[PDB]
DNA sequence: TAATGCTTGTGCCTTTATTAAAGAGGAAAGTTGCGGTGGATTAAAGCACCATCGTGCGGAGAATACGATAAGGCTCTTGCTTCATTTGAAGTTATTGACAGTTGAATCGAGCCGCTCAATTGGTCAATTATGGAGTCAATAAAGG
DNA sequence: CCTTTATTGACTCCATAATTGACCAATTGAGCGGCTCGATTCAACTGTCAATAACTTCAAATGAAGCAAGAGCCTTATCGTATTCTCCGCACGATGGTGCTTTAATCCACCGCAACTTTCCTCTTTAATAAAGGCACAAGCATTA
């Protein structure tokens, strides 16, 4: 059975930030677990936000509010800025 | 609004310490206790306001405060 | 004249305020403080009264628990007077 | 066929994240831009952690990131340390710190 | 028509709990006995807390349960105190305790 | 709008335990919040259990395991005993 | 199996204290540190076993331990 | 003869063990301890090796954090020697 | 300061194993079309939150006399550290076998979906009884003699 | 111990408001049928975990000896406490105004469903070079003089 992991995409991101630095298998597993954990946190917060407001759908606004609730401070600011940029790029195309 | 943190008077902090079982209180506690309190509120109100901003409302309800508290492991019964 | 020794009326106050369930902070100064703090996150905010009451009760519970931890830390150092370093140690161990 | 990640200018799998969001049943319906927003946020967090870890690895004169470097990057950063305060990194060790009183 | 709560010998609303479980979308499908188990557990917990609170109220020579009695019952019990350790009871106060060092 | 609470059923339970003792409105709200919180905890744990085992349905077994995970010690034992009794009574009828 | 708690030797506890920044260690620590450790394990293994009992399995996997740890606010990366 | 004063090799060990990432408890005694503890919850249990490794790493992380808190408590009472009361106070403030 | 043991940091050969690179396939993402359900807009009631004014009185602020508590200094004695020797138990390697986890199929049980409807529960209003406000007395405890 | 004084709890009378009881509707739980999926059982394959044996050598146990750190005792001085006077702004009651929250209707717009395609991401296999093991070695440090 093929297992879904971010080990591909994470590696891509690494080659965009540090082209000459590799990553070990243990560190790759730790990074994959980190991505999974943050995904679950954001998704659960978005679900709670949708349920509190009696909304059946999760939009980018729910994700933005979940990012503000979960990530601290400047991390949340930069993440919101990147998410808004990506959504604008996706919609404009 | 300014200086409102000074509205948390020394007797109020002393009463809160008495409820905590404190027999003797140093002179500089009242300052520290204020700052600590401020931090706590800034951690809750922010979250509460966030909820108020998501519901597209302008009034902060007791539900917003209860959810903001529960988000931090400070579940509060009696206002649900 | 009749003078109580130090720490007797303090013990009486400990017994009196641990038995009551009332709020210990004045309502109007706390309401002003909450509005001041919230004005830095979003201007022109209105507060439902029960929201401010819930905030006050949560803050008072937090401070009472913190003072219990502070008293434990003070007694650890062979003292009865709580000091700012005791609050700092309690908040550090608590993870704050 | 233009992939949604390429459309949004991301390296992360917008489609796979859409599948994960739908499979998790977080809501009855999923908006069009919610997976894109989530992919952007996850990409940014991964980039930040990897930048800090690569800097830590370079400071140690190593060309490979190991769990020790990830832990050093996490603990030496205020906001990442706040986000991952209650997280244990396997084979990560601890931040080297000795109290001033214990020093001679 | 025999109500499900009466069929299970309970006082709690098995049907309403079924509706709450389905509305929350905790799973795609819901078993027949899951709401019954839910109602039984909730009824038992309510009965336990109310027994302890009523005993506390009787000890105080009161015939009505107030939040103070609920807090006393919760904090004077090991299991309930462990379950509700991180919970604040409104208008409940604190458990009366003074450290032995502070006494004269 | 009609607000839905447990304030009826809890009262019934009280009259079964302490026939001569009433309950105030504030205590009523506190007990209702307590019941809602425990319901949410057990339901979320059951959902996590079903998701972990790739099961689409929540059965009484998921609820029993969630009760064991959430309630501590003798509380969990007695709650499991009550739930099993109720399920047996419901099935036998 | 009995007495296996004594397999956590005094040098192991001393090394754990050294990694924690401890300079001097009292004699009775090694006993207390054992009991504390035992309690911790009993809180995790139980939960882990519970998961193993729900999946109708007889073998405790790393997933069971990871979930049991996450249930207690002790999230652990590297075994996911 | 050459002898180090007390607390010097202790500081060197602090620096050495805070730099390494290895496990500090022996694997086989810990495995026996885990099997002993689990035998009281369900007889005839089998343990996957990575499960025991995860348990060991979690337990070691918990003990190291507890010892950091204990060292803070010991420093608070104007001491350098950690004592059982320090562990008890740290676990009390932590909520254990 | 200074000589000297001493442990840790630094430079180089080895190898290896742990990561970089590549392929077949198959599982999953992108596309297209439909149609229905949900979000966005607008208007209106009413209600709820802010601001005003008055007062009067209980709580806060400041000063005073002071005792007792925290902090520093001293001493000692014992408990923990450092080091050396002996051993005994963990660690690694190779092997066996049997248990148990996983995958694949059939199938019978069981829960979703629609629609009716009637039985249970919630909003609204009157009301009495447990509880608070206030006054008075009796028991308890603290402080000086 | 005694004696005086301040505090608090019990006891009762009166107000009071707060919980209990009763009624109308509303809305949702129970019933019944059809149907498709799922979870239960069975079986085989296959992964791996418990157990064995052996050998080794490194870390644990134990003791000696040493030293310095915790703990008890004493002294002091200063600073939090109890009390009183005075002051001041919190709180309760009544009222206006308005804005903003909720509800309902409407329209449009966008997302789930279903099937086809096509492409990219993941086991399996092979390579190669970064780093641990080991050896040699320099140097910053601690220790006693």
């Amino acid at each position: 059975k093929n297992v879904e992991t971010y080990k591909i995409y994470i590696f891509k991101v690494l080659k965009q930030v540090h082209p000459d630095i590799g990553i070990s298998s243990k560190a790759m597993g730790i990074m994959n677990s980190f991505i999974n954990d943050i995904f679950e946190k954001l998704a659960q917060e978005s679900s709670k936000l949708a349920r509190y407001n009696k909304k059946p759908t999760i939009t980018s606004r729910e994700i933005q509010t979940a990012v503000r609730l979960v990530l601290p401070g400047e991390l949340a600011k930069h993440a919101v800025s990147e998410g808004t940029k990506a959504v604008t790029k996706f919609t404009s195309s | 609004l300014r200086d409102n943190i000074q509205g948390i008077t020394k007797p109020a902090i002393r009463r809160l310490a008495r409820r905590g079982g404190v027999k003797r209180i140093s002179g500089l506690i009242y300052e520290e206790t204020r700052g600590v309190l401020k931090i706590f509120l800034e951690n809750v109100i922010r979250d509460a306001v966030t909820y108020t901003e998501h519901a597209r409302r302008k009034t902060v309800t007791a539900m917003d405060v209860v959810y903001a508290l529960k988000r931090q492991g400070r579940t509060l019964y009696g206002f649900g | 004249p009749h003078r109580y020794r130090p720490g007797t009326v303090a013990l009486r106050e400990i017994r009196k305020y641990q038995k009551s369930t009332e709020l210990l902070i004045r309502k109007l100064p706390f309401q002003r403080l909450v509005r001041e703090i919230a004005q830095d996150f979003k201007t022109d905010l209105r507060f439902q009264s029960h929201a401010v009451l819930a905030l006050q009760e949560a803050a008072e519970a937090y401070l009472v628990g913190l003072f219990e931890d502070t008293n434990l830390c003070a007694i650890h150092a062979k003292r009865v007077t709580i000091m700012p370093k005791d609050i700092q140690l309690a908040r550090r161990i608590r993870g704050e | 066929s233009v992939s949604k990640s390429m459309k949004a200018g991301l390296q992360f799998p917008v489609g796979r994240i859409t599948r994960f969001l739908k499979k998790g049943r977080y809501a009855q319906r999923l908006g069009g831009g919610a997976p894109v927003y989530m992919a952007a946020v996850l990409e940014y967090l991964a980039a930040e952690v990897l930048e800090l870890a690569g800097n830590a690895a370079r400071d140690n004169k190593k060309s490979r990131i190991i769990p020790r470097h990830l832990l050093l990057a996490i603990r030496n950063d205020e906001e990442l340390g706040k986000l991952l305060s209650g997280v244990t990194i396997a084979h990560g060790g601890v931040l080297p710190n000795i109290n001033s009183v214990l020093l001679p």
